[PDB]
RNA sequence: CUUUAAUGUUUGAUGUUCUAACGUUGACCCGUAAUCCGGGUUGCGGACAGUGUCUGGUGGGUAGUUUGACUGGGGCGGUCUCCUCCUAAAGAGUAACGGAGGAGCACGAAGGUUGGCUAAUCCUGGUCGGACAUCAGGAGGUUAGUGCAAUGGCAUAAGCCAGCUUGACUGCGAGCGUGACGGCGCGAGCAGGUGCGAAAGCAGGUCAUAGUGAUCCGGUGGUUCUGAAUGGAAGGGCCAUC
RNA sequence: AAUUCCUUGUCGGGUAAGUUCCGACCUGCACGAAUGGCGUAAUGAUGGCCAGGCUGUCUCCACCCGAGACUCAGUGAAAUUGAACUCGCUGUGAAGAUGCAGUGUACCCGCGGCAAGACGGAAAGACCCCGUGAACCUUUACUAUAGCUUGACACUGAACA
RNA sequence: GUUUAUUAAAAACACAGCACUGUGCAAACACGAAAGUGGACGUAUACGGUGUGACGCCUGCCCGGUGCCGGAAGGUUAAU
RNA sequence: UGUAACGGGGCUAAACCAUGCACCGAAGCUGCGGCAGCGACGCUUAUGCGUUGUUGGGUAGGGGAGCGUUCUGUAAGCCUG
RNA sequence: AGGACCGAACCGACUAAUGUUGAAAAAUUAGCGGAUGACUUGUGGCUGGGGGUGAAAGGCCAAUCAAACCGGGAGAUAGCU
RNA sequence: UUUUGUAUAAUGGGUCAGCGACUUAUAUUCUGUAGCAAGGUUAACCGAAUAGGGGAGCCGAAGGGAAACCGAGUCUUAACU
RNA sequence: CCAUAGGUUAAUGAGGCGAACCGGGGGAACUGAAACAUCUAAGUACCCCGAGGAAAAGAAAUCAACCGAGAUUCCCCCAG
């Protein structure tokens, strides 16, 4: 970033935002590794274990990426409108 | 050992999803009552980094 | 540059504050103007303060 | 010596000439006075700027008692 | 409450007296065969001196460094950012310690709108009045004026006068101009609300171009955006600004 | 004038002729009274000028005595060096030519000499500039600090006014 | 007399003398984180620092600036 | 320093002007033979082979393809009194 | 009697010449100054590098001094050649 | 070699032989090549062991916003043609 | 005065050397920031003390987040 001693690109525009720490636990789904775990139902535990999101994630969100195609039981994530649509159009049930 | 990142650069840019890199425009910091409000306006939202100094930014942010 | 920087406070009750320059020295009088509160969306009447 | 300063120049000069198709809002002139004045579909803006307001070709023509230079933009 | 004191107590300053901490490079005794040292008796000084931590002053005695660049070589002189003309070769741009001048402001109206008006200079006549004040008529046609330097504009006036007012609004912006970049500049039109006008419309500062300072750090107001177990808060973010 | 730039100031002495010297003058660029002023016997491998004696210092060099230089026998270096079949002149050209162009001169090779050239040899110029180079030194440059000094608390206590 | 051993012996340094200043002894000062030691087994007719340099005639005016000495009533001011 | 201001010798044209026809003159252009790069085109591509244009001065520099040297596997093989 | 006079040893180095790849990394020859004093010399000791010592030249501190020498940080750094 | 430019009277080399200068470790980006492919790949370690186990982790298939948050959309804004 | 200080024997142990590692007591500068003082180099170079085949540390007045883990030490991620 040195270029000559006029003041450099990178001190020449401030700085702005903060780290949130919330962002770096908290992660989002495919739709296509709803398959991959065993048992049918996703939660934080099963999702941990099946090695999706990680260990110290604690909050995840499903989104309309890729497909869905066997009934599966969402229990305590949020989910989105399109996520929500496939889920419920492929047989599943979503749960708070 | 691995590349140390210039964390000044780290503060002040962030990747896209096409590769480039966004930053906050400058002359918002202190005098504005002088400044036309079309010009502040202007420069409040998000820029993104030109063709020329695209190179110096990659180089300070080896890990994106 | 006798001319010194202030700022007009909304009277609506919000922060809001517009800021220009006056000439304390030939204009004791306060500043009163009608300007847009962009927080109710509404002209209303903004009175000269102290920049501090 | 006291004659050392100068001002950086201002680009200023035509920048679409006549018979080009240009888009609207795009600069025409960069000048200092009215030397040519906005005749049909071009706008003058805060310091004097002819620019074009719908898209179509400059058209360059002298008009009035004046002869002043107008500036249009002819339709397509 | 204006106007001050008593009994006792809460602790500071100054001064005097005392010995018991402390000093003794005063005298004597012992370890000892010893002008170091230690113990004892005594004399003088005495809560001072002296020493530790914190703190103000003085401090080239000592230490680490700074003391710019352009420049018909260097130093001295002059200049360093921005605006106008010429140099600049009829698009743009273009250098020299080339030729000439300015800016680091001003304005709550000197801004917006509606309505109205036309100067400079000279001649003739007229009280104080004069080459030159104000009045009437004529010639003249912008040689005048623009808040300020110069250039380009300006009669539909951008110049001058009066009424009403704050568009010197908030979020945006098709599309361009000029920059290596940071950036700077022009912009119809969309949404809300406003001013003038009967209305078509005009208004996102001033006839335009100088009137200026990136970032860091810190200050003020607003906003749960964030808030290290949780609820707050501190701090940080964003918006406006110093 | 150890000090006066203008300046060899002007006058007088010395010399035929004296930018120096000696003695005055004062128009002291810019002397001056213990960062001492003006004299001062004696003293000085101290600075300047003049005179007598003396002289190859000079006019102007000449001869002689030895030690080298020269030749023979023996031992036997060095700096320097891209390679050389290594001339003069005029012009050209990284602008001062043994080496290019034109021309002149010159059989091959030593030895003793001289030092004009090979921008000769010796030392990565000391003068000058440049490096956000270094070292010392100075100070009312900046920021510290040893030391000196000031106060609070501690070692540090008892009565009285 | 001394001095730049190795381009400078001098008008430079030193000198006895003069003057100012500090210092009352566990002296100032100096070398030492300190103990201590020199000064000195000396005591203001002494010792250290500074300037001047035998001797003769002298050393005149200025405390505004910068130091140093004396004073502490007032203004300002640190730790606590 | 030496002619030294046509390069020299020399020239009354062997100088200058105008017209005309020859010739010399370079690594330019043409002829013949050879090597290599890049584009058309076709083969039945050994994935590079006929023709066909055209290119090939070159520093800093960029790209592509190689020669040769010591050691390791191939290699208790192969060459060598 | 004397930091008195002339002048050897001894101490020093004022002028000139030679030598400057020297006999010598400062000397030789002819002159010169002090030569009973602040003289000179032998033996041993003490003062250590931002320190010593200096009749003071930034002189000297092992042919090296505006901060000795040896080892280490150390292949300091060098926009320069 | 350095230069606008050197036979240059600008630098370097007396000559020969030997030695002498873009390397090594760890990260990151791009190109070629090989494996697998919405998946790819393991590091310390176990292991008689260049095998195999080990998916702790990293990169990728989703981004917008400073962030909560939303999500093939997101941010600005009371709301965007 | 008792006593204490001191003195004389006897027994046991220590002293010095050694290449690296360890813990502790002190502690730079060249360098980088394109100068330099905060900062870096770096608690590195170096000096000193002590011990062992290892040393140091060590059995929570430790983390975590309302679920839980369970002394110290070292390796790979977390993660530039």
């Amino acid at each position: 970033g040195f270029e000559g001693g006029q003041m450099p690109l990178y001190r020449r525009l401030p700085k702005f935002g903060f780290t949130s720490r919330k962002a770096a636990i908290t992660a989002e789904i495919r739709l296509s590794d709803l398959a991959k775990v065993e048992g049918g139902v996703v939660d934080l535990n099963t999702l941990k274990a099946a090695n999706i999101i990680g260990i110290q994630i604690e909050f995840a969100k499903v989104i309309l990426a890729g497909e869905v195609t066997t009934p599966v039981t969402v229990r305590g994530l949020r989910v989105t409108k399109g996520a929500r649509a496939a889920i419920e159009a492929a047989g599943g049930k979503i749960e708070e | 050992p691995k590349i140390k990142t210039v964390r000044g650069a780290a503060k002040r840019f962030k990747k896209t999803g096409k590769g480039g890199f966004k930053h906050k425009h400058a002359n918002l910091r202190h005098i504005l009552t002088k400044k036309a409000t079309k010009r502040k306006r202007h420069l409040r939202p998000k820029a993104m980094v030109s063709k020329g100094d695209l190179g110096l930014v990659i180089a300070c942010l080896p890990y994106a | 540059g006798i001319r010194e920087k202030i700022k007009l406070v909304s009277s609506a009750g919000t922060g809001h504050f517009y800021t220009t320059t006056k000439n304390k020295r030939t204009k004791p009088e306060k500043l009163e103007l009608k300007k847009f509160d962009p927080v109710v969306r509404q002209h209303v009447i903004y009175k000269e303060a102290k920049i501090k | 010596t006291r004659n050392g300063r100068d001002s950086e120049a201002k680009r200023l000069g035509v920048k679409r000439f006549g018979g080009e198709s240009v888009l609207a809002g795009s600069i025409i002139v960069r000048q200092r006075g009215t030397k040519f004045h906005a005749g049909a579909n071009v706008g003058c803006g805060r310091d004097h700027t002819l620019f074009a307001k719908a898209d179509g070709k400059v058209k360059f023509e002298v008009k009035g008692p004046k002869n002043r230079k107008f500036i249009s933009i002819e339709a397509e």
